[PDB]
């Protein structure tokens, strides 16, 4: 490929700045372009620079280039949740549609809450019109991680992210449930790298 | 195939055997590009032969000089082959005293 | 962006069958190209055009045939539905914008799951669970869980709506639906979703709370032959109302 | 009175697989440049082929000449996918400028199809010629988007050339302007009788190109005297064979006459037979 990726996956906290590179042998050059891709939408497209342009802005992105080392890096100010996506390079060899357009493999950044006050606890949630349920994991930092079941009949969840935006508060939660009645709340995240100060219900 | 080649054979000086001259081709009115041009000493191609770049005309036609030192004698036959799209087989004109 | 089109925006088909993806545009951009992208995975160019009667094959290999018999429609087709087909599939185009540069117009995309059969193919059944009364005295916050259990294809999209109004705050839901049975191929989904609430909210009895999920099936096109309701595309909803005690 | 520089470009498409691309400069008469499709550079055929231009700027020339070639050629390729036209191809081009006395100069940038002009550049964009085939406007239409190809045939045509030819018209004042005298004589071709004789008039090794040559009978012209074209010699200088089909016999008392600039006015005769 004529056009690299700097680096492949990336994971930070938010309210962080962040430098995605992109290095290409594309010759000769015309323009390339910044595309934001959220899993399962199109690509949205954040810059184009031509040559003779060293930086470019749209909001909180600030894609930068340098002609002479083929060298472009797209700078994000002060990340959100909202920027965990793929990052796409992109360099066109024409200033028409009659050019090939190379397309980076992508970089895929995720955006993680730097929770501040963490309770990590397991609840118990009772059913709402049917009985007898739901195991959840929650209010842990982004330092612990969710592993998945081992067993077939149990289903653990990925961690995810909740804003309070009026609050101002951000929670992450992981749900666990399972079809066997003897199923403990205790034993669901067993598997996973729980904190040893972790709440349990009764 | 869309022009014929015009070929036309001389000589840089006036003819005289013994003594050293050149011999000139010049292959034009052509069209496309691909051509093949090679000068004869009794039929048989000389490979001691330099050529002008392939150029072309005002009307887009294509032309070519190609030539090499030689000394004329009275039975040494000098001729120019030309094989090119637009002819059913190669063309030879024969060097005229 | 917002004048690009693709329909269906996602497609669940039998093997063997044939597939037809739209793909249109109010602009009259010659420009147009058809992207394959499996999740995960980068963007592979499989067919371009430069206008009318133009059909050009992309890098990438594919089965896949396109048709542009009018400036605005760029029709992807697949003859025969095979399992490996399933994928996300982009439509662009290229044409001037702000400057004086062409540059791309990216569709929404299409998510195609091709599989064995369509009695494989079942609507979400859909729970809300009610805060552990744990959290409400130790957090003062309130966590409602949603799960869809049991669909497949996982063609889903899921919504918490507060009084009837859809809600995002403190709402969040699984990125991927996972399989409930690893093991088989056309195995069915669940999801799961959070909705967080404050301790007096939740408490409130006239608050009314639903989780929604958008379930995309089949049409009025495809045989149904199954005793069960045909599994069409269709909204399954699950309703808790706040309580104090 | 005047020298056009005509940069001249032959492009060969055999299959989409197999290319060249090869070029050549003309100052007036005299070839400046050579360029082959197997070479890094342009080659500098005359020790003045460079003008006043400093190495930088022709390196600069270089590297634009050495881009143009790639992708000119890749272009054709995906036109020829876009247009559906079949294989081979035959694209050439004719650039370049001429500066007029005073102030002025034109320039060109004409381009032919199989042998036929299709479009030029004029002004600031691509124009389709009068009776060039529909599928020249799709071309036009993608070549016109490239705004900053458009801008940099402008910077040549307009800018570069010009300056260019004034340093070369300066840089090779002499050579342009040279005087190499002819040599004639006289023979006697193939019978186109009988009883009818064929008279030739050969005169060979003069510079520059332009010449007078005619048979005669005293000071009268034998209208019906076929001159041929002016053929080239390698070494620059020019050929020519003025023919005469005449009857018997007589004349006889015919003479053939070499007007040329070398040469102030002191015409080379040659009379029958003097062979
Ligand atoms: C021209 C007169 C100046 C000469 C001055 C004296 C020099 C000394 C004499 C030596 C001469 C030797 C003989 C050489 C004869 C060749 C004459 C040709 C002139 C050179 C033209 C230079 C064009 C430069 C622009 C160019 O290369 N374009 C490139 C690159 O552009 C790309 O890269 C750029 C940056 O590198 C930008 O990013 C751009 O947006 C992007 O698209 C672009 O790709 C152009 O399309 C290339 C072709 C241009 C001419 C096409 C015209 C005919 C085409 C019609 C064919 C119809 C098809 C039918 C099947
Ligand atoms: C004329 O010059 C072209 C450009 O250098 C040649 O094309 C090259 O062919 C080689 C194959 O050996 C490639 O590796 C290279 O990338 C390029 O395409 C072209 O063949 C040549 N043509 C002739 C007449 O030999
Ligand atoms: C194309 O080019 C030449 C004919 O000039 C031939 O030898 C070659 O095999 C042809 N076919 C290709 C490479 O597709
Ligand atoms: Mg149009």
């Amino acid at each position: 490929n004529q056009v690299e990726q700097s680096p492949q996956s990336l994971i930070i906290l938010e309210g962080k700045n962040c430098t995605l590179q992109c290095n290409y042998t594309v010759s000769p050059f015309s323009n390339l372009r910044w595309y934001k891709q959220d899993t399962g939408r199109g690509p949205v497209s954040l810059t184009i620079m031509t040559f003779s342009e060293n930086t470019k802005s749209n909001g909180r992105y600030t894609a930068t280039l340098d002609a002479d080392t083929k060298q472009s890096s797209l700078h994000i100010t002060a990340s959100q949740l909202s920027d965990s996506a793929s990052y796409i390079c992109v360099v066109s060899d024409r200033g028409s549609t009659l050019g090939r357009l190379y397309f980076g493999r992508g970089t895929q950044l995720t955006v993680w809450p730097d929770i501040q006050n963490p309770d990590p606890a397991v609840y118990q949630l009772r059913d709402s019109k049917s009985s007898d349920s739901v195991c959840l994991f929650t209010d842990f930092d982004s330092q612990t991680n969710v592993s998945q079941s081992k067993d077939s009949d149990v289903y653990i969840t990925d961690k995810c992210v909740l804003d309070m935006r009026s609050m101002d508060f951000k929670s992450n939660s992981a749900v666990a449930w399972s079809n066997k009645s003897d199923f403990a709340c205790a034993n669901a995240f067993n598997n996973s790298i729980i904190p040893e100060d972790t709440f349990f219900p009764s | 195939i869309q022009r014929t080649p015009k070929i036309q054979v001389y000589s840089r000086h006036p003819a005289e055997n013994g003594k050293s001259n050149f011999l000139n081709c010049y292959v034009s009115g052509f069209h496309p590009s691909d051509i093949e041009v090679d000068l004869l000493k009794n039929g048989e191609r000389i490979e001691k032969v330099e050529h002008s770049d392939l150029s072309f005309s005002k009307d887009w036609s294509f032309y070519l000089l190609y030539y090499t030192e030689f000394t004329p004698t009275e039975k040494d036959e000098y001729a120019c082959r030309v094989n090119h799209v637009t002819l059913s087989q190669p063309k030879i004109v024969k060097w005229d005293r | 962006e917002a004048d690009i089109y693709q329909t269906p925006r996602y497609l669940v088909i039998g093997t063997g069958k044939k597939i037809t993806l739209e793909c249109s545009q109010t602009m009259g951009h010659d420009k147009m190209y058809w992207y394959q992208q499996d999740p995960g995975m980068e963007l592979h160019l499989i067919h371009y055009s430069y206008g009318v009667n133009s059909t050009e094959k992309g890098d990438l290999s594919s089965e896949s045939t396109v048709s542009r018999i009018r400036t605005e429609h760029f029709p992807l087709t697949l003859e025969s539905a095979r399992p490996s087909h399933t994928s996300q599939y982009l439509c662009a185009s290229s044409g001037l914008r702000d400057r004086g540069l062409y540059e791309q117009y990216f569709g929404p995309g299409t998510r195609l799951t091709v599989t064995e059969d369509l009695k494989n193919v079942f609507p979400p059944e859909v729970a809300v669970f009610e805060p552990s009364e744990a959290e409400i005295s130790h957090t003062q916050k309130a966590t409602l869980v949603c799960l869809a259990t049991g669909f497949y294809p996982d063609h889903v999209e899921l919504s918490w709506w507060v009084n009837g109004k859809e809600v995002h705050s403190g709402v969040c839901t699984d990125p991927q639906p996972l399989k409930e049975q690893p093991a088989l191929n056309d195995s069915r989904y669940a999801l799961s979703s959070r909705l967080r609430v404050s301790a007096t909210f939740w408490q409130n009895p006239r608050n009314h709370f639903r989780c929604q999920v958008q379930f995309y099936g089949l049409s009025e096109n495809d045989e149904w032959t199954q005793d069960r309701a045909k599994p069409v595309t269709q909204i399954v909803s699950a309703e808790a109302w706040g309580r104090a005690d | 009175r005047l020298f056009p520089l005509r940069c001249l470009q032959i492009s060969s498409f055999a299959n989409s697989s197999w290319t060249r691309t090869d070029g050549l400069a003309w100052l007036g008469e005299l070839q400046t440049h050579s360029w082959s499709n197997d070479s890094d550079t342009v080659r500098s055929l005359k020790p003045w082929s460079q003008g006043t231009f400093s190495d930088q700027q022709w390196e600069t020339l270089q590297h634009i000449f050495r881009v143009y070639r790639s992708s000119f050629t890749r272009d054709v390729k995906e036109f020829a996918k876009m247009l559906r036209l079949s294989y081979p191809l035959e694209l050439q081009v004719s650039a370049g400028c001429e500066v007029h006395p005073g102030n002025a100069s034109n320039n060109f940038f004409h381009v032919a199809f199989q042998g036929k002009d299709i479009l030029s550049f004029q002004g600031t964009s691509w124009e389709p010629t009068q009776e060039a085939p529909l599928w020249v406007n799709l071309a036009i239409q993608v070549l016109n988007q490239d705004k900053w190809t458009r801008e940099t045939v402008q910077w040549l045509l307009n800018g570069t050339c010009p300056q260019f030819v004034s340093g070369l018209l300066e840089s090779g004042k002499s050579e342009l302007k040279k005087q190499v005298k002819p040599k004639a004589w006289l023979s006697r071709g193939p019978s186109p009788g009988p009883g009818r004789l064929l008279l030739v008039c050969h005169v060979s090794g003069f510079y520059p190109k332009p010449v007078w040559v005619k048979w005669m009978r005293g000071e009268q012209e034998q209208q019906g005297t076929q001159p041929g074209d002016i053929l080239p010699n390698a070494d620059e200088t020019w050929y020519l064979r003025a023919t005469l089909d005449v009857v018997a016999g007589e004349a006889a008392g015919l003479s053939c006459r070499v007007k040329h600039s070398s040469l102030e006015g002191q015409d080379i005769v040659l009379y029958w037979h003097h062979h």
